[PDB]
C-alpha cells in the first residue's frame, strides 16, 4: 500500500520531468532531416541517445519506489 | 529441402536465440539471487524491491551487448542468403 | 529488340494513317 | 511524323487507365502510406483511423509534394502542346523527363546498380536510364526509406509503453495490462506536441 | 472533409471501446450520421458547392499547394479533437481501473485477468453513456472547424 | 502451307487473351509473389506494403529475369518471321522452345514424374514432354521453392520475436504484448541489412 | 435551401417549380430513409454489443462476435414479424 | 427531428445493453470474487481455477433471463416502430 | 416462431454446451486444485508447475469422451431436424 | 435421396436419369471433399496445438502461436513434398 | 465416414500432441520443480528467478528432439494419406 502511494507522490514532481523527457524524445524523433533519414548509423545514434536520456529520469522514479518499499 | 537440412537450420536458430537471450538474462538472474540473499539476511518478505536492480542491469546488458547482438543477427541474415543457393541446388 | 517491337508497330499505324489522310 | 489526332487520343485514354499505377509506383504515394501505416500500427488503434481517410490524406499530401514536378510538366510539356508549339512526340518526352528527374532524387545509387545489371543493359550515366528500370529501383528505395522513418516514429511510442509497464511492475501490480493505461498517454503526448504537423514536415520535406 | 468528421467520431467510439476493454465506433458513426442529417449538414454542403461556383469559377481556378497541405494536416485535427472529447472519460476509465488495481493488490491471489475484463467493460459502457450525454456540443464545435476549412478551399 | 493470315491473327489474339494465365503459370511471377507474401506476414505489418505494390515489383522483376528468354524468342522466332524466313508454324515452335527450356531448368524431376504418370504418356527423356504436363509441374515446383525461401527469410524474424518475448518474461511483465515491441526491431534488422535490395537480388539470382 | 440555390423568387411553398421540387423531394426522402433505416439498425446493434461484451467477459477475446450474433440477429427480425412491420409503417409513412 | 432526441435514443439503447450485460456478468463477477477470496484465505494460487465457475453461472444466467431479454428486445423494436411517426412529423 | 419456443431452443443449446464444457474442464480443474494445494503444503511458489498436468488430463478427457461428445452432437442435430415441423406449421 | 424426391420408379442405380444424377454426384463430391480436407487439416492443427502449449508452458501468454507456428506449417508441407503428395492423392481418389 | 473412425482419428491426433508436448515440457517441469525446492530450502520466493533454466532446457529439448519430432510428423502425414483410401470406401 505504501509503495504505490509514494510512486504517486513521486509522479507529482518526478512525473513532470518524466513528461518533459517524453516530450523531447518524441519531438526529436519526429523532426528528421533528409541527411538523418538516409544514414543508418545516425538513426541508431539517436536511438541510443533517446534510450539513454530516458533511463536517468526513469531510474530516479523507480528508485523512489524502491527506497520507500524497504522503509 | 531434406529433413536433415531443416533440423540443421532449426538448431542453428535455436542456438542463436539461446545465445541472444542468455547474455541479457544471466546478469539479471545473478542480481536476483544477490537481492534474494539480502532479503534472506534481513528477513524482509517484500517482493517488489528486486524489480529495480534487475531492470537497471538488464538495460546495462543491452547497452554492453547491443552492437554484438545486432551484428550477430545481421551476419545470420547474410548467412542464410549465402546458403540459399546450396538449398536450391 | 523486343522493346523496339512496340515502337515499330505504332509507327506503321501512324504511317498508314498519315498516307490514308 | 507526328501522331495523328486519333492516335494521340488513344494514348491519352491509355495513360488514364494506368493512372492508379502512376500514383502508387511513380509518385510519393507509396512512402506516405507506408509511414502512415506504421503510425496507425504503433498506437494501440488497429483500424480506428480507417483505410479511407489515410489514402485521402495521402493523396492530398502527394498533390502537395508533387506540385513542383506537376507544374514543371505543365509548363514544359502541356503549354507548348496546347499552343501547338511542339509536336506530340516531343511533348510526351518533355513530360516524361520531370518524372524521371524526381524519381532520381528519391532513389539510391546501389538500387540503380542492382537493377541496371539485372536488366542486362549498357549505360554510363544515371540521367539517361530507361524509366522501365528506374521504377523498380525507385519504389525499392521508397520502401527502405519509409521503413527508416517508420522505425523512428515507432521508437517514442515504444518508449512510452515500456515506461508505463515498468512503473506498473515496480508498484507491484503485476496483474494490470500496460496497454490500457499507456494508450491515453501515447495519445496525449501525440496531441500536445502536435505530432502530425511534425510528421508532415519530416515527410513532405523529406523529398526536396 | 465530411468523411474526416464522421471518422473522427468513429475514432472517438473506438478509443472509448479500446479503453473499455473491448463496434462501438459504429454506434458513434450512426449517431454522428444522425447529427449530420438532423443539423441539415447535407443542405449546407450543397449550398457550399453552389457557392463554390461563384467565388471559384470553373474556367480559371483550382486547388493550390497550400490547400493540399491544409487538407493533409487534418489527421492531427482528428486526434486532437478525438482526445479532447474523450479526455474526461479516459481519465475516469484509468483512475477507476488504477483504483481497482491498487485496492485489490493487497491479495495477489485474486488478481484481475478476466475478472478485470468484466469490471472494465461494465464501467466503459457506463462512461459511454456519459459521453453520449454531452457529445452534441462537441459536434457543433467540430462542424464549425470543418465548415471553415471548406470555405477556405473554395476561397469564400 | 503455313496458317493463313486470318488464322494467324486469330491465334495471336487468343494468346493475348490468355496473357494473365501465361504470366501467373508459365513465368517467374508466382514464386516472387509468394516469397513477398511470406515476408510481409513474417513481420508485424499485415498489408503495409499493399497488394498493388507487391505485384508491381514482381511484374518488373519477372520481366527482367525473363529478358534472356524473351530476347531468344525475338531473335529466333519473331525476326525470322517478320523477315519472311520461317513458316508461321515453324516460328511458333521456335518461340515455344526457349520457354520450355526455361521451365525445365526450374522444375523438379519428382514433379515431372508424377504428372507424366498422371497423363499416362510413355515418354522417357525429360525434354520432349508436352506443355500440358510441363506447366502444372513447373507451377508446383515454383510453389515449393517459394515456401523454402519463405521459411528461410522467416527464421530471423522468429528469432527476434522469441528473444523479445523471453526478455519481457524475464522481467515478469507477462501482460505486455511482445508483438508491439518486437515490430520496430523487425523493421530495424531488415533495414540495416538492406533487405529490400537483398531479397530482390536473390530472387533475381534464384532463377538459374 | 433549394429555392435559395435556384435563385427564383417564390412567396409560398405550394407554388415552387417542378425543376426545383424534384431535387428537393429526393434530398428530403434520402434524409427520411436514412433516419428510418438507422433506427431499425439500433436493435440489431444492441444484440451485437450484448453478445460481444459477454464473450469478452469470459476472456474469449479471439472469438469473433459477428458469427455468434448472426443467429440472434435473424431471430429478432422474425420474432417481431419484421418483414410485415417495416412495410406496414413504410406504407403508412407516406401522408 | 432534433439531434438531442437522437442522443436520447442512443443513450436509451446503450442503457438497455448495460442492463443486458449486467444481468449476465454480475452473477459471474460475484462467483469470481467468492473463489478469489477463498483462495486468498486458503493461500491457493491457481489463477485459472475460477473460469468454469464463472462460465457455469453465465450460461445459467442466460437460460434464466431468456424470457425477459426476449420480451425486452421485441418491445424495444415495437417502441421504435411506434416512434417512427415522430420522425415523419 | 413464438418467443416461448425461442427460449426453449436457447436453453437446450446452452444446456448442451454447459454439459460438454464442464465434463472437459472439471478434470483439469481438479488437477490444478490438487497441485495448488500441494504447493501450499510444501510452501513453494512456482507458477507454471500446474500447466502440463492440466494439459495431459484435458487431452486424456477428450480421448475418453470422444464417443460421448460425438453422439450428443449428432443427436442434437437430428433433434432439431425432427423439431422443424413444430417450429413452422 | 434424389430418386425419392424426383418421384420416379428406378430399379437399379446404373439407369437413373441424368437430371437425378447431377445433383446427387455433386452432393457426394462435396461430402468426399470434406473428408479429405479433414485429413490434411489435422497435421497442421497438431503443430499449432503443440507450439501453443510450449509457449504457454514458458509463461508467455501474450505471444500469438499463429506467427510462431507458420514456419513449421510451411516446412511440414515441404519436406513431405506436399504439392506432389496432395495432387497425386486427389488424382488417385478417382480410381 | 463412420463415427467410430472419426474418434479413432481424433484420438491418435490428441495422442500425437500429448506425446510431442510432454517430451518438450517434462524437462522444463522438472527443472522448475528443482529450482522451487532449492528456493524453499534457502527460504526465498523470487517468481522471475526460475525462468533462465526453464528457457534454456526447453531450447535444449527442442534441439535434441529435432529429428524425432520431424520423423514423427512426416510419418503421421503419410499415415493419414495411406489411411485415406480406407475411409473413402
Amino acid at each position: 500500500a505504501s509503495v504505490l502511494i509514494v510512486g504517486a507522490i513521486s509522479l507529482m514532481w518526478f512525473g513532470e520531468a518524466l513528461a518533459r523527457s517524453l516530450f523531447s524524445i518524441m519531438s526529436r524523433l519526429f523532426d528528421l532531416q533528409r541527411e538523418e533519414i538516409f544514414d543508418t548509423a545516425k538513426l541508431f545514434d539517436i536511438a541510443l541517445g533517446a534510450m539513454t536520456d530516458l533511463l536517468f529520469p526513469l531510474f530516479l522514479v523507480l528508485a523512489t519506489l524502491f527506497t520507500a518499499a524497504m522503509i | 529441402m531434406t529433413p536433415e537440412m531443416f533440423v540443421e537450420l532449426f538448431r542453428e536458430a535455436l542456438w542463436m536465440v539461446l545465445i541472444m537471450v542468455c547474455a541479457i538474462i544471466i546478469p539479471s538472474l545473478l542480481i536476483g539471487l544477490i537481492v534474494a540473499i539480502f532479503q534472506a539476511a534481513t528477513s524482509i518478505n517484500e517482493q517488489t524491491l528486486s524489480f529495480l536492480p534487475r531492470l537497471i542491469v538488464t538495460l546495462l546488458a543491452l547497452m554492453l551487448f547491443g552492437h554484438w547482438m545486432t551484428q550477430m543477427l545481421m551476419e545470420y541474415f547474410y548467412g542464410l542468403i549465402e546458403r540459399l543457393p546450396q538449398v536450391l541446388y | 529488340d523486343f522493346n523496339d517491337l512496340l515502337t515499330k508497330a505504332i509507327n506503321n499505324v501512324n504511317t498508314l494513317q498519315k498516307a490514308s489522310g | 511524323e507526328d501522331y495523328s489526332v486519333t492516335l494521340q487520343i488513344l494514348a491519352l485514354m491509355t495513360m488514364l487507365g494506368f493512372l492508379p499505377a502512376m500514383v502508387i509506383l511513380m509518385t510519393s504515394f507509396t512512402r506516405i502510406v507506408v509511414v502512415m501505416s506504421i503510425l496507425r500500427q504503433a498506437m494501440g488503434l488497429q483500424q480506428t483511423p480507417s483505410n479511407q481517410v489515410i489514402i485521402g490524406i495521402a493523396l492530398f499530401l502527394t498533390f502537395f509534394v508533387m506540385s513542383p514536378v506537376l507544374n514543371e510538366i505543365n509548363d514544359k510539356a502541356v503549354q507548348p502542346y496546347l499552343n501547338e508549339q511542339v509536336t506530340a512526340r516531343e511533348a510526351f518526352d518533355a513530360a516524361q523527363a520531370p518524372m524521371k528527374a524526381f524519381m532520381l532524387k528519391q532513389t539510391r545509387i546501389k538500387d540503380l546498380e542492382t537493377f541496371v545489371t539485372m536488366s542486362g543493359e549498357q549505360v554510363d550515366n544515371p540521367e539517361d536510364v530507361s524509366m522501365a528500370v528506374l521504377i523498380p529501383a525507385f519504389i525499392t528505395s521508397e520502401l527502405k526509406t519509409a521503413f527508416q522513418i517508420g522505425f523512428m516514429l515507432f521508437l517514442p511510442f515504444l518508449i512510452i509503453d515500456l515506461v508505463v509497464a515498468s512503473v506498473l511492475m515496480a508498484m507491484g501490480m503485476m496483474m494490470l495490462s500496460p496497454m490500457i493505461v499507456s494508450l491515453p498517454f501515447k495519445l496525449m503526448l501525440f496531441v500536445l506536441v502536435d505530432g502530425w504537423n511534425l510528421i508532415l514536415s519530416t515527410l513532405a520535406g523529406s523529398f526536396a | 472533409v465530411t468523411q474526416f468528421m464522421i471518422q473522427t467520431f468513429v475514432l472517438l467510439g473506438q478509443i472509448l471501446g479500446m479503453q473499455s476493454s473491448l463496434l462501438l465506433g459504429q454506434l458513434f458513426m450512426f449517431l454522428t450520421t444522425m447529427f449530420f442529417l438532423a443539423t441539415d449538414g447535407h443542405l449546407k454542403m450543397l449550398q457550399l458547392v453552389v457557392f463554390s461556383f461563384k467565388t471559384l469559377p470553373i474556367g480559371s481556378g483550382s486547388l493550390n499547394a497550400v490547400d493540399f497541405r491544409e487538407m493533409a494536416g487534418w489527421l492531427g485535427i482528428m486526434f486532437q479533437t478525438a482526445l479532447s472529447m474523450s479526455l474526461s472519460g479516459i481519465i475516469a476509465l484509468l483512475t477507476i481501473n488504477l483504483s481497482f488495481g491498487v485496492m485489490t493488490r493487497a491479495a495477489p491471489q485474486l488478481n484481475i485477468f478476466s475478472l478485470g475484463f468484466a469490471f472494465a467493460l461494465m464501467v466503459g459502457l457506463l462512461l459511454c453513456w456519459y459521453i453520449l450525454a454531452g457529445l452534441y456540443s462537441h459536434y457543433e464545435m467540430f462542424w464549425t472547424v470543418g465548415e471553415a476549412q471548406i470555405c477556405r478551399l473554395i476561397r469564400l
